[PDB]
RNA sequence: UAGGGAAACGUGAUUCAACCUGGGGCCCAUGAAAAGACGAGCAUGAUGUCCGUACCGAGAACCGACACAGGUGUCCAUGGC
RNA sequence: GCGCUCUAAUUGGAUGGAAGCAGGGGCGAGAGCUCCUGUGGACCGAUUAGUGACGAAAAUCCUGGCCAUAGUAGCAGCGAUAGUCGGGUGAGAACCCCGACGGCCUAAUGGAUAAGGGUUCCUCAGCACUGCUGAUCAGCUGAGGGUUAGCCGGUCCUAAGUCUCACCGCAACUCGACUGAGACGAAAUGGGAAACAGGUUAAUAUUCCUGUGCCAUCAUGCAGUGAAAGUUGACGCCCUGGGG
RNA sequence: UAUGCCAGCUGGUGGAUUGCUCGGCUCAGGCGCUGAUGAAGGACGUGCCAAGCUGCGAUAAGCUGUGGGGAGCCGCACGGAGGCGAAGAACCACAGAUUUCCGAAUGAGAAUCUCUAACAAUUGCUUCGCGCAAUGAGGAACCCCGAGAACU
């Protein structure tokens, strides 16, 4: 079967959102909804996911921008991994 | 109006496309059917006889 | 134009295979390949579909 | 190497479950440092997780889960 | 590419080469024609005047279509091929170089030798378009020979 | 005592695109259909997934072998004299 | 009768330098044979008997390469005649950037978009290639990054019409008209539940952020048990008034 | 003696020639069906770095078992970093696991995606329930049954 979460996708920009908006970007599988992906990260990380972007990558992948209740921290997750 | 050059102009109209059947830009967007594999038109591939020589 | 999801993967794959060959493979193959015998680009050429 | 099949097969049902998580989960990280111009990496492994999850999954397999 | 057609001495003479050059390969000709038996230095003296436009290089093969010039002497057309000398300056440049990192006086060394040499296709690259029209490719050779 | 502006942070008028609503006239021409909406209240809460979205849109990003004097639809038709 | 390919039998040459090539010597009427020097660096003959995709100056012959043409034509002509002086960066500057001065475009050379293109967008590093000259510039070359929606579109509906299945025809079908059922058929520009203001990035934005607002569905609770008749969606061409 | 003619010499351009052969061409012997248990074909993925080709299929240049083989190995592909192998790897043989989407393509639609359980369609048997089955498509040519020219 198949992986939600394939990485989180790491850039300027992605890391503006999480030092900014208290948002995780991932490259995510394109089958996956945004309720699923919100599902996956909240399990694989243990937080709480408040809202899911999701965007169909010129790359063949699927780009999903998922922003971190209140009280968990972006930059303190990314950390880790 | 030239049938030429000045008639090529207004060319933006899609036809042929990828086959979903035989990977062909041969699919016919508007009339559902590919002029290559005959995906659409048949359930038998598209092939002939007149494709090669006679005696070949 | 309007593309669908499926069309928006093909043309990713295409601008993929539209990049350089990895200057190691040079070195690794004693030079032997160089070119990109499937270089396209967007004016000078045209992708099917 | 770091891991084995008569090994992954003195586990229970259970335990390959358990190992099985595990790596998954080693090799997502693995994924995300590279993804992050990671450097601190020795190739040689983020390919062996992957056969190693292969033969976890073969197993499970054969011995009926 | 070409090879030293001529043979020198090391111990008085010294050797220089271009390669591959887009320019005009007939104005070479005359460029080497016209500075060959000066000095090395005479010929930058004579070049840098030519790029300024006070001094004329001789045009003998490839003149058809050319203005007469005043200062050719037993001859009448001629130009200014600042392109083709700017090059031919290098080549001096690198010819007088070789020279004193050799005890010799480069500035009066003799032009013994030079000639121009069309080579042709520049050949395309692993990352790099094609060739447009079919610029001429110019190769030069010139041996530096004390007085 | 949103927002925006360095500041002032106007008031009246004429003519009036948009939009709204009417009356008249013509046909050997009669000027779509269906989904849907209304008809048929309120409060609190929850859900609202999937695909497109960059850029060009042309005397260099389109068709014409070309950075081609050609060809290529729509809206801005109310900026001043 | 001379020459070419390969087979066989018989018999020879070659790293102490074969074939080929360049220049040169001798023989034959000649097809041609042979030798010398240089190059080359591994194969090559003779005689006899065989074999045949076996001999070129030609076919507006084919393919490739090359010369003269020629440093010649073009890089002027279009109702859009466009630049100039300073300065910046740079190995290099007429044309890359800043300022001033002078111009060009007004239904377009401005703004938003459909189709079409497909990464051409932004950034960084490049200039061998591309750019009618040059280039430090670029739609070029390479690597990175970039497109976020309940309320913008698709999606749903039906149009001319199309396909599918059944039925029937045909020698037969990937063919063929009718009937029946089902589905498909509108992204600027048909019908249509619902979004505005400001802010924000190198690049997105009624999508992100702040504020305010609206629609649908369902759950719960209250009301109501009215509920389907009807209205709407929903309409031509010409003239005109009023509101604004 | 300019401009220049003829031949040579040195260098070049060009790629003939001679030599060489990982490819062809032809003959010969052997062998010979695949597919709803979803084929053949295609799309898209898959590598530390990966564009092409090959392989493979979300277990992705591979996983397992048995036999062979053997000190080496990580395809073409000779880099860099790293790794695997005496727990016998690489490599070969047979057998098995996995095997995305489109594709006869079969729940329905669709230019390889999407919408809310499916042998769609036509049949046979029938517990008259898709319950048990069949068909469809491919293949170098060869084969069998129908349709059937014209140049000449
Ligand atoms: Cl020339
Ligand atoms: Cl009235
Ligand atoms: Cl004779
Ligand atoms: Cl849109
Ligand atoms: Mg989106
Ligand atoms: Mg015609
Ligand atoms: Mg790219
Ligand atoms: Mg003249
Ligand atoms: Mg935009
Ligand atoms: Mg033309
Ligand atoms: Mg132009
Ligand atoms: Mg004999
Ligand atoms: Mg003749
Ligand atoms: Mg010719
Ligand atoms: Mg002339
Ligand atoms: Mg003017
Ligand atoms: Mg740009
Ligand atoms: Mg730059
Ligand atoms: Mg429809
Ligand atoms: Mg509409
Ligand atoms: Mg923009
Ligand atoms: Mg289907
Ligand atoms: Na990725
Ligand atoms: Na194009
Ligand atoms: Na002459
Ligand atoms: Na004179
Ligand atoms: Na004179
Ligand atoms: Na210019
Ligand atoms: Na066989
Ligand atoms: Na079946
Ligand atoms: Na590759
Ligand atoms: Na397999
Ligand atoms: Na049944």
């Amino acid at each position: 079967s198949w992986d939600v979460i394939k990485h989180p996708h790491v850039t300027e920009k992605a890391m503006n959102d999480m030092d900014f908006q208290n948002k995780l970007q991932f490259a995510v599988d394109d089958r996956a909804s945004k309720g699923e992906v919100a599902d996956a990260v909240e399990e694989q990380y243990d937080v709480t996911v408040e809202q899911v972007n999701t965007q169909n990558t010129m790359d063949g992948e699927k780009k999903a921008v998922v922003r971190l209740s209140e009280d968990d921290d972006a930059q303190e997750v990314a950390s880790r991994i | 109006t030239g049938a030429g050059t000045p008639s090529q102009g207004k060319k933006n109209t899609t036809t042929h496309t990828k086959c979903r059947r035989c990977g062909e830009k041969s699919y016919h967007t508007k009339k559902k059917v590919c002029s290559s594999c005959g995906f659409g038109k048949s359930a038998k591939r598209r092939d002939y006889e007149w494709q090669s020589k006679a005696g070949e | 134009g309007k593309k669908s999801k499926a069309t928006k993967k093909r043309l990713a794959k295409l601008d993929n295979q539209n990049s350089r060959v990895p200057a190691w493979v040079m070195l690794k193959t004693d030079r032997e390949v160089q070119r990109n015998h499937k270089r396209r680009h967007w004016r000078r050429n045209d992708t099917d579909e | 190497t770091v891991l084995h099949v008569q090994e992954i097969r003195d586990m229970t049902p259970a335990e390959r479950e358990a190992e099985l998580d595990d790596l998954k989960t080693e090799l997502l990280n693995a994924r995300a440092v590279q993804a992050a111009g990671g450097a601190p990496e020795n190739p040689g492994r983020i390919k062996e997780l992957r056969k190693a999850i292969a033969r976890i999954k073969t197993i499970q397999g054969e011995e009926g889960d | 590419g070409i090879s030293y057609s001529v043979e020198a001495d090391p111990d008085t003479t010294a050797k220089a080469m271009l390669r591959e050059r887009q320019m005009s390969f007939k104005h070479s000709k005359a460029i080497a024609r016209e500075i060959k038996g000066k000095t090395a230095g005479e010929a930058v003296d004579y070049l840098e005047a030519v790029i300024e436009g006070d001094q004329p290089v001789p045009f003998k093969q490839h003149n058809s279509g050319v203005g007469h010039k005043s200062k050719v002497d037993g001859w009448d057309a001629g130009r200014y091929p600042e392109k083709a000398s700017k090059a031919f300056l290098d080549l001096l440049e690198n010819a007088v170089g070789n020279a004193d990192h050799q005890g010799f006086d480069g500035e009066a060394m003799t032009i013994k030798h030079v000639a121009a040499h069309k080579v042709g296709e520049r050949k395309p690259r692993a990352m790099g378009r094609a060739s447009a029209w079919n610029s001429p490719q110019v190769d030069v050779e010139l041996i530096l020979e004390e007085p």
